[PDB]
């Protein structure tokens, strides 16, 4: 499997275009994509082979955090079967719940819209993706000697509904379009039929020849 | 005859045949150790589930079977292990409540590093 | 917690089936087909009914928009490589 | 009055169904560390029916192990199928189809 | 991190010119070999 | 089901029971394909591994109704692990994938180019020629003639090399005889009906023989005459062009 | 197949040998069909792969057909595009609700269970049963607790399902889901499109015109109009999905996209091309023919690093330039955001619901599953209003008696 | 008072099963191949009140 699974992903590359969260006219505008990106709502970004098309994956608002909102599947439960929550009260700004801190759900347990976006011709030299990356990766744990501790500062934690973006690029050489066209199902069934008939005729030649 | 099934069998034959040829040619230039053939046996011995030990010793002392009474014996232990695994996955293990399953599948607890050093 | 990776593993990513795989699952479950008590181990429920319970309301079959999670989630992307190098 | 809203009657959780109808082998309990404490925040710091159903299940499986069951076998699709399963299936189908009126 | 690179030829057009010819000519060879297998290596 | 791969298949699509009506028929066919895909039945292949994991006991009991120890126990537990992983959250295994042979792709069976552009390349050549002018007297003319000549020669070489494969010649021959019979039919119809209104006012003998002995020389002479007459003014045209 | 007799086949040394050996004629027919199949394949490959050399791209936009409007990077811009439909972030969950409703119709994943239940509820006379299970019975009332509630609601399983069957039929009878045996995953594509193209089987009940073809007249003049005016939007969505997936399949390789779509809310159209990103030219596009159409990473790194680093050669001492470039620098020169980050302003619309989820912890129970949404018209608030209203109704009904 | 579901079922169940049935959809409408009540309520023409008001205005006219 370890080997074959890879091989098969290259021959049948067309069956892997996202057909799950993308339903109709699923486009978003470039301004809306930028606005979602700058507020850390996008979970995964998948740039494509030609660098001019992306499939933005945004989680359903209630599946973004680990709030116990009863519109999601009960993945994680207490002993008394209640959904767990992880909210924390944000000491600097109470009285507003949308500014509290909360851990984010593991990515395999998320519902996701999969929007399609066309990127302009100067997407790379404008530096938007670079600014976003460089800002969001420039925070981590620090040492405070005033308390002699290891601190994860507040400005490096996720508020409610925010997630951590994962950027991924695809390789055009992982497509293997020729074999995907040659071993298409219709051609496969034709090859099967022709092989069957050829075996039949050969064995019939053998039968009528040896009985002579 | 349904090439869509022959192609996986072809690649499987290639992989397995190459592995077997390799191990053959590897234990010739390097003959295997006459005693650590018991050690690898012990290594694979340490990995079997417990649902099988009630059968295992029974095979040493004759009692077990002819050849098929065994093949239907392993199925029972197998399905017992299988249903135990279903239970552990869904409702939890033998010594942990629902909260421990929640902290297991939310990855809230790191692997213990301080203890291992 | 300071020396934990945040790049999970290739192994601890659980399977999640799409709708087509759910259909394949229910089909493969339906076309599926002395000793006595105080010797059975206490997991003696009927097997092929909990299997169907889990192939309907089970975690692996409860995310309706799951496309192919194990494969595209076990490979590492650019941001994950950056995080790995930094440790 | 009739508006699609759901209610606590339809037990939409497999832990509940399995702990009430299928899995009763109990556990060696001890003090935990994680718990849903005050403020509803998850932080770090009737055995009669259970045993009855457990022994019932052990007896039934011992019976069907000795091929004493009706036709002759150890694993088959017992025609009489649980009704809670079918009720839940119809429930979920109905909810997702009746979402049509939510506009 | 041990960062390693390749050889990187400087031509770009004499380097890729015998491999591109092959990229264009091999498909016909594959198609002909496959159909030959079928209609002659079986139907001898 | 017989013409699945060829473009001729599209002709069959129109045999089933603001904008014009052809657009509506095309939209109906695309909706048909989308709907048939949305039923989640295309991934099912009975030769799968996810299928042979659950129908192993059935075949075993069909056949029986009709160190080795560690090996067997390890094989049993491996199959059980695979089952668990296909079923729920098991945390160390890799599944095997299967070939999909059904309504695969779905978005290619259809030509929708004419709907999306609402139908119901000068920058290219400009830039090419301007670039070869700008970079490298009468040298621009040499470069331009070289460009045009090499392009036409590329197309001609491609065509000839293609037509030099035997099976492609069989394809051409088959098409030729089919088209000739259709021309015979159409010409007979028009000839007879025009005769009426001016009064008012088998295949195998061809498919199995050589083709230069069936076709007369008259047609070769006609083709050659037409070609000759078309291209006979090239020397004077070329000369008068290149001389200012 | 005994066709080479006659007199039309004399004169070839090989046809006569096939006159005396019908196996030779069978081999001949097989080969004469296989060779033609192979010729078709050759020509198809050529026609598929040759036009890829004649494709050229605009050199300003690099085949995107669209440039950025820079002002919208840092009462809106009147120059750049129009917003899309899935940009309104307040209507996301409603659109998803409609779509999952329409999708539950076609969904044939649970087909076998519905089929066995339908066959059991049609016959209801075979009764090939076996030994019923040893039944434990629910707790008697007057024992307050959670486990008691679970068991009590679980045991009232047959009368409730009976009421469900009495109100709504089996789904195949109400046409709520697709038919009984319309589609088979292992039959053929042609048979399945035949069965689905039969009687508006590709359309859900809500848009099936037969459901309405009988009454529509002076009263509203709308029901048969507001249904053909919804089926149209439906089919437009489906065709748009096909177009998007063809674009993605082209972009999976490095090919140029076939469908050129108009600009959107952050981009303007290129002014060298009209927005037509590429074309065909009869000139062979050597960059593809020699495989030089991708630009060697180090080059791009250098170009960008030199673009994002403008150099100042002059010195503000000689030239009396005190401020960096820009306008209104003087006014530009004149709370705890540094400790807890900035507040995200795209999620205010959920604030209210969040507060509810903190005042009523019992809503986090594993047994409940509301529809989903944010406004007072969706999900949580619907259930809450229903609960308070029905408890008030029952309260008023207690005192009157 | 006296909703529809409370009649066909009523005392055959408690209040638990009645709320059970009340939270799943109005009765049986467009998704189930039937005709909505708000759909049917449009197929009817103006009744005699409006027609007589129009006739009186016609006398005035
Ligand atoms: C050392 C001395 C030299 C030894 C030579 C060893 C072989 C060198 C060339 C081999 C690879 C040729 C090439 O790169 O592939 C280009 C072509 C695709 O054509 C092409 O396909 C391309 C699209 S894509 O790559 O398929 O996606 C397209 O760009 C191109 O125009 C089209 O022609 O690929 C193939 O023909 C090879 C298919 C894999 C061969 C195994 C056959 C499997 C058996 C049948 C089952
Ligand atoms: C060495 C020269 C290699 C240069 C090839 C560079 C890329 C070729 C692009 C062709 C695209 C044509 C096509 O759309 O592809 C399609 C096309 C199918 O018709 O592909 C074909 O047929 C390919 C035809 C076969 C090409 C082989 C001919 C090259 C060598 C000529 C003979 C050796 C000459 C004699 C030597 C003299 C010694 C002094
Ligand atoms: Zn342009
Ligand atoms: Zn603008």
């Amino acid at each position: 499997a370890i080997f074959w699974n890879k091989l098969l992903d290259r021959v049948q590359y067309k069956e892997n275009l996202p057909q799950a969260g993308l339903v109709g006219d699923m486009r978003i505008s470039y301004a809306k994509f930028l606005e979602l990106l700058k507020d850390q709502r996008v979970k995964r970004l998948v740039v494509y082979g030609d660098m001019r098309t992306a499939v933005v994956e945004v989680p359903h608002p209630w599946s973004a955090s680990v709030l116990g909102h009863p519109a999601t599947h009960p993945f994680y439960e207490d002993s008394a079967h209640n959904r767990v929550s992880m909210l924390r009260p944000n000491p600097a700004a109470p009285e507003d719940v949308t500014q509290w801190f909360c851990a984010e759900m593991p990515e395999w347990d998320m519902e996701k819209y999969r929007f399609y976006v066309d990127l302009p011709g100067d997407f790379w030299e404008s530096g938007v993706l670079q600014r976003h990356l460089a800002a969001q990766r420039a925070e981590g744990a620090v040492w405070d000697p005033a308390s002699g501790q290891y601190i994860l500062p507040y400005r490096a934690q996720k508020k409610v509904f925010q997630v951590s973006t994962e950027v991924q690029l695809l390789d055009p050489q992982e497509s293997w379009d020729f074999l995907g066209w040659l071993l298409a199902p219709g051609r496969l069934e034709f090859y099967e039929k022709a092989a069957c008939v050829a075996i039949a005729l050969r064995v019939l030649g053998i039968v009528i020849a040896i009985s002579t | 005859p349904r090439l869509a099934a022959v192609m996986p069998d072809a690649v499987y034959a290639l992989v397995q045949g190459t592995h077997k040829l390799g191990e053959y040619a590897h234990d010739l230039v390097f003959p295997p150790t006459p005693e650590d053939l018991r050690k690898l046996e012990q290594q694979v011995n340490a990995t079997i589930p417990r649902e099988f030990d009630r059968v295992r010793q029974r095979y040493a002392e004759g009692k077990i079977a002819n050849d098929e009474q065994l093949s239907s014996e392993l199925e029972d232990a197998s399905f017992n292990w299988y249903r135990r695994q279903l239970r552990t996955s869904v409702v939890g293990a033998t010594d942990e409540e629902l909260e421990d399953v929640a902290v297991r599948k939310l990855r809230l607890e790191p692997p213990a590093l301080q203890a291992s050093l | 917690e300071l020396m934990r990776s945040a790049v999970p593993a290739p192994g601890e990513v659980p399977n999640r089936n799409s709708r087509g795989q759910v259909a394949e699952q229910v089909r493969a479950i339906l076309d599926q087909y002395k000793a006595k008590t105080e010797d059975m181990v206490d997991d003696a429920f009927t097997t092929e009914v909990v299997e169907e319970a889990m192939a309907l309301f089970g975690d692996a079959n409860s995310v309706k928009t799951a496309w192919r999670t194990q494969e595209v989630l076990r490979e590492l992307s650019y941001t994950q490589l950056w995080a790995l190098v930094g440790e | 009055l009739t508006s699609l809203r759901g209610s606590k009657q339809f037990l939409n959780s497999l832990t509940i169904l399995f702990k009430h109808q299928k899995m009763f082998k109990k556990k060696t309990l001890k003090a935990h560390k994680w718990h849903s404490d005050t403020q509803g925040i998850f932080r770090k710091h009737e055995e009669s029916s259970l045993s009855t159903r457990l022994h019932i299940q052990k007896k039934r499986k011992a019976k069907k192990q000795r091929l004493e069951t009706r036709r002759q076998k150890k694993r088959t699709r017992f025609f009489p199928r649980p009704v809670w399963l079918r009720s839940r299936m119809f429930l979920n189908f109905l909810t997702e189809r009746n979402k049509y009126y939510l506009n | 991190v041990v960062v390693d690179t390749g050889v990187t030829e400087d031509d770009r057009l004499r380097a890729s010119l015998l491999v591109q010819m092959l990229r264009y000519t091999v498909p016909f060879m594959v198609i002909s070999g496959l159909f030959w297998m079928i209609h002659t290596w079986i139907l001898d | 089901n017989n013409t699945q791969t060829n473009a001729f298949n599209q002709n069959l699509w129109w045999l089933l029971p603001s904008i014009p009506t052809a657009s509506k028929n095309q939209i109906a066919l695309i909706r048909l394909n989308w709907a048939l895909n949305k039923t989640n039945i295309n991934t099912f292949t009975d030769y799968s591994k996810r299928n042979n994991l659950w129908t192993t006991q059935k075949l075993r009991n069909q056949s029986k109704n009709n160190n080795i120890f560690s090996k067997k126990i390890i094989s049993k537990v491996k199959q059980k692990k695979q089952k668990l992983n296909y079923m729920t959250s098991y945390l160390n295994v890799q599944s095997e994938h299967n070939v999909k042979i059904f309504h695969n792709s779905w978005w290619t069976h259809l030509n929708i180019k004419n709907l999306v552009n609402n139908q119901d390349s000068e920058f290219i050549n400009s830039a090419i020629i301007k670039s070869i002018n700008n970079k490298t007297s009468s040298e621009k003319e040499t470069m331009q003639l070289l460009l045009m000549s090499s392009s036409i020669l590329l197309h001609l070489c491609a065509i000839i090399s293609l037509v030099s494969i035997s099976q492609v010649r069989c394809f051409v021959k088959f098409h030729l005889i089919l088209l000739y019979k259709l021309s015979n039919v159409y010409n007979a119809i028009l000839n007879q009906l025009s005769n009426k209104l001016q009064k008012n006012l088998g295949f195998l003998v061809e498919w199995s023989s050589d083709f230069i002995t069936i076709i007369p020389e008259n047609v070769d002479i006609y083709i050659w005459n037409v070609f000759s007459k078309i291209y006979r003014t090239i020397p004077l045209s070329f000369i008068s062009t290149t001389l200012g | 197949m005994g066709q080479f007799y006659s007199r039309e086949f004399d004169g070839d040394p090989y046809v006569d040998l096939m006159r005396s050996l019908p196996e030779r004629e069978l081999v001949w027919w097989a080969q004469k069909v296989i060779w033609l199949a192979e010729g078709f394949t050759f020509v198809d490959h050529f026609a598929r792969t040759y036009p890829r050399l004649l494709q050229h791209k605009c050199q300003r936009c690099k085949g995107a057909g669209v440039m950025t409007c820079p002002a919208c990077l840092g009462g809106g811009c009147r120059v750049c595009g129009t917003a899309c439909a899935w940009d309104a972030e307040s209507e996301w969950m409603e659109r998803w609700g409609e779509w999952e409703s329409r999708l539950a119709y076609y969904d044939k994943a649970t087909g076998p269970l519905m089929d066995e239940w339908y066959e059991d509820v049609l016959n209801a006379g075979n009764l090939e049963e076996d030994t019923p299970p040893v039944e434990d019975d629910p707790p008697g009332p007057e024992v307050t607790g959670r486990w008691a509630e679970h068991d009590r609601a679980l045991h009232k399983d047959k009368k409730r399902m009976a009421a469900l069957m009495r109100r709504w039929g089996h789904p195949y009878d109400a046409d709520a889901n697709l038919g009984y045996q319309i589609v088979d995953p292992t039959a053929s594509m042609g048979e399945n499109v035949w069965n689905m193209a039969q009687v508006y089987n590709s359309l859900p009940p809500e848009l099936n015109p037969l459901r309405t073809q009988h009454l529509a007249d002076r009263g509203g003049g709308n029901t048969q109009a507001a249904v053909e005016a919804a089926r149209s939007a439906f089919d437009a969505q489906v065709v748009m999905e096909a177009a998007l997936l063809q674009n993605l399949e082209a972009a999976a390789q490095d090919l140029p996209k076939p469908h050129r779509l108009p600009p959107t809310a952050g981009t303007v159209a290129c002014n060298e091309c009209g927005g037509a990103a590429w074309g065909y030219s009869f000139f062979p596009n050597t960059a593809v023919m020699f495989g030089l159409e991708r630009p060697f990473w180090g080059d791009t790194l250098a170009r960008l690093s030199k673009y994002w680093n403008p150099t100042q050669v002059a010195d503000p001492a000689r030239t009396g330039q005190l401020l960096p470039y820009g306008e209104g620098g003087l006014r530009r020169l004149l709370a705890l955001e540094a400790v807890v980050g900035k507040a995200p302003a795209t999620t205010g619309r959920y604030r209210r619901d969040l507060e509810l989820l903190l005042a009523h912890p019992e809503l986090r129970d594993g047994a409940l599953r509301v529809p989903g949404g944010w406004g007072p018209e969706g999900g949580l608030q619907t259930y809450l209003r229903g609960q308070q209203e029905e408890q008030a109704r029952m309260q008023r009904r207690r005192d009157l008696a | 008072s006296e909703d529809s579901v409370e009649q066909e079922f009523g005392g055959d169940y408690s209040e638990a099963s009645l709320e059970y049935i009340r939270a799943l959809g109005p009765k049986k409408g467009a998704p189930f191949a039937e005709v909505d009540p708000a759909e049917q309520a449009a197929a009817l023409p103006p009744s005699q009140a409006e027609c007589e008001a129009a006739k009186a205005v016609l006398e005035n006219y």
